[PDB]
C-alpha cells in the first residue's frame, strides 16, 4: 500500500535480500565465475 | 535425441530451501533455560530473555566451562526443576576455531550438554543457535565451514533420541533483531519444522529435490593428473580404472602410504600396461611439508582442474560417548588434506573444488554419526571455494558393490529398506555428467522410497521429503 511505501521512504531503507526460489530456477549454473560462459548471469541479488 | 540416459538421470538428486510459513506461536509455558558458556557478554541473550518473559517464560542463565566435564552440569541440571527449553547460545562469536579446523570447544561442550541431559532424562527438547553457516544460496559467503559440522551430527542426534533436539536455527552474525520477531514461533510450533534457516525474510525450511538433469554438448577433459581424495584404497581402486578408460597420461591420487599399502603389484602393472607416468602418494597428507615435498617432487608437465573429495579413511563411530577429541582424531587424515590441498593449490591453475561425499551427509544416519563432521566440512571448504572459477559441487556419493566399509551391518541395515548397491561403471557415467554439468548439489545415489518413507518416519515427523512426486503415494 502507497501508507507502506512512504513509511519506507521516510525511515530510509532499502528493499534488495536475494533470488526467489520458488519459480523453478535453476538458480546454480546461473553463474560460473567467469563472466563469458554460456547461461551466467552476474547479479547476485535484486528486488523481486 | 537422447534415450539412455534414464539410469543416469534417475540417481540425480539435490538440497535447496524453500519459503514456509509458521505455526500457532500463543504462550510459551515452562521455565525456559539458556546458556552459552561462561563469558556470556552477549546482547542477543538480553534479548532472548526480553522476548521468551513477554512469552510467559521464566528466563535462566546459565555458564559453561569450556569443556567443563560430562556429568557436573547434569548435577547442577537436576538441582533446578524441570525445563522444556535451553538456548544454546554458545556458538555466537567463535566462527572458525584455529590451526586445528574440529577443535571446536562449541562442538564437543553440546556433546557434552546432551549426554548429561540424556543421564538426567530431563526431556527438554534443545533447541541450537548458529552463525551464518548454511546458504540460502550459492550468491552467499559462507562464513567458516567448521560450524556445518554441528548440523551434520545434529540430524542424527535427532534419531537416536527424537524426544530432545528440537532443532536449528541461522539468524546471520550481526543485526539479530531477527531473533526478537518471531524466535518463540519457531520453538513452539507446531509445524514440527526443524532445519530452519532463518534469515532476513521469514525462514527458508531445508528441502530436498530432483535433479534434473539437462544434457549439454560439453566435455572435459582429464589431461595429465587428477586430485581424487583415497589414493588406491578401496574407493580410488576401481576409480583409478576409470581414467584408464579415458585415457588420461597422469595421476596423483593422494593415498596414505602409497606403495607400502595402496596399489599392489598387480595394479601397478595393470595401470601401466593401460597407462604409463602415473604415480600415487606416497607421503601422508596430513603434514604440510610433506605435500610440499610431494609437489616439489613433480615434473611440472601438466596443469589439471575438477577438484574431487570422493573418500579419505573410514574410522568407525557408530554409537557411543561420543567426545569431540576422538571425532578430530578420525578425520585428521580426511580433514586436514583437504586443507592442505586448498592451501597449496591457490596460486595455481584449476577450476573449483567439485565435492564428493558419503550418502551418511545427506540425512541422518544411525550408524555412522562420527562420518557426518568431515563431510559438512567439506561442503563448507567448497562452498568457500565456488569464490573463485567454477560453482562449488555437493555430491553425497553412496555405497559400492564391491568395496565399501558400510557393507557388514550397515549394508544389511538399509539393504532391507530403501538402498541397494551400485555398479561402478554407472558411477564413472554420472560423474562424467557431472563434471560436465558443474552442479553444486548433485547428491547420486539408489533408494526405494516406498520402504524408505516408512523407515525413516518410524516415530519422528519430517516435512523433509515432500518434493518428490514418488514419496506423495
Amino acid at each position: 500500500t502507497p501508507e507502506e511505501f512512504w513509511e519506507l521512504l521516510s525511515e530510509g531503507r532499502d528493499a534488495v535480500a536475494g533470488l526467489p526460489t520458488d519459480r523453478g530456477w535453476d538458480l546454480d549454473s546461473l553463474f560460473h565465475p567467469d563472466p563469458t560462459r554460456s547461461g551466467t548471469a552476474h547479479q547476485r541479488g535484486g528486488g523481486f | 535425441r537422447s534415450t539412455e540416459v534414464d539410469e543416469v538421470s534417475a540417481l540425480r538428486y539435490r538440497i535447496e530451501w524453500r519459503p514456509t510459513g509458521a505455526g500457532e506461536p500463543a504462550r510459551l509455558d515452562g521455565t525456559w533455560l539458556v546458556a552459552k558458556y561462561a563469558g556470556t557478554a552477549d546482547e542477543t541473550s538480553t534479548a532472548a530473555r526480553e522476548a521468551l518473559e513477554s512469552a510467559g517464560a521464566r528466563v535462566r542463565e546459565l555458564v559453561v566451562d569450556a569443556r567443563c566435564g560430562r556429568d557436573e552440569l547434569a548435577e547442577r541440571l537436576r538441582s533446578v526443576g524441570e525445563v522444556a527449553g535451553v538456548l544454546s547460545l554458545l556458538a555466537v562469536d567463535e566462527a572458525e576455531p584455529e590451526e586445528a579446523p574440529l577443535a571446536l570447544a562449541s562442538l564437543a561442550d553440546t556433546l557434552s550438554l546432551v549426554q548429561a541431559m540424556v543421564s538426567a532424562e530431563l526431556g527438554c527438547p534443545l533447541w541450537t543457535v548458529t552463525e551464518s553457516a548454511v546458504a540460502t544460496g550459492p550468491f552467499e559467503r559462507v562464513r567458516n565451514a567448521a560450524h556445518g559440522a554441528l548440523w551434520g551430527v545434529g540430524r542424527v542426534i535427532a534419531l537416536e533420541n527424537p524426544a530432545v533436539w528440537g532443532g536449528l536455527v541461522d539468524v546471520p552474525a550481526g543485526s539479530v533483531a531477527e531473533l526478537a520477531r518471531h524466535l518463540a514461533a519457531v520453538v513452539s510450533g507446531g509445524a514440527g519444522e526443524d532445519q530452519l534457516a532463518l534469515r532476513a525474510d521469514g525462514v527458508y525450511g531445508r528441502r530436498w529435490v530432483r535433479a534434473a538433469a539437462p544434457a549439454t554438448d560439453d566435455e572435459w577433459k582429464p589431461t595429465g593428473t587428477v586430485l581424487v581424495t583415497g589414493g588406491t584404497g578401496g574407493v580410488g581402486g576401481q576409480i583409478a580404472r576409470w581414467l584408464a578408460r579415458r585415457g588420461a597420461p597422469h595421476l596423483l591420487l593422494v593415498s596414505r602410504s602409497g606403495p607400502d599399502a595402496d596399489g599392489a603389484g598387480e595394479l601397478v602393472a595393470e595401470l601401466e600396461a593401460l597407462g604409463a607416468r602415473t604415480t600415487v602418494a606416497a607421503c601422508d597428507v596430513t603434514d604440510r611439508e610433506s605435500v610440499r615435498e610431494l609437489l616439489g617432487g613433480i615434473g611440472d608437465d601438466v596443469p589439471l582442474s575438477a577438484v574431487f573429495h570422493a573418500a579419505a579413511t573410514l574410522d568407525d563411530g557408530t554409537v557411543d560417548t561420543l567426545t569431540g577429541e576422538r571425532i578430530e582424531r578420525a578425520s585428521r587424515a580426511k580433514v586436514l588434506g583437504a586443507r592442505n590441498l586448498h592451501e597449496l593449490t591457490r596460486e595455481l591453475d584449476l577450476t573449483a573444488f567439485v565435492l564428493f561425499s558419503s550418502f551418511a551427509s545427506a540425512f541422518g544416519a544411525p550408524g555412522l554419526g562420527g562420518y557426518a563432521p568431515g563431510n559438512a566440512y567439506l561442503d563448507g571448504l567448497a562452498q568457500q571455494r565456488r569464490s573463485d572459477g567454477l560453482p562449488a559441487t555437493a555430491v553425497a556419493w553412496g555405497t559400492w558393490a564391491g568395496s565399501g566399509m558400510a557393507e557388514g551391518p550397515v549394508a544389511d541395515r538399509f539393504r532391507r529398506h530403501g538402498v541397494i548397491e551400485m555398479p561402478p561403471e554407472t558411477a564413472c557415467r554420472a560423474l562424467q555428467n557431472a563434471l560436465d554439468r558443474a552442479e553444486v548439489c548433485p547428491i547420486v545415489i539408489d533408494v526405494r522410497w516406498d520402504r524408505f518413507l516408512l523407515a525413516y518416519t518410524a516415530q519422528r515427523p519430517t516435512r523433509l521429503f515432500d518434493e518428490i512426486d514418488d514419496a506423495r503415494r
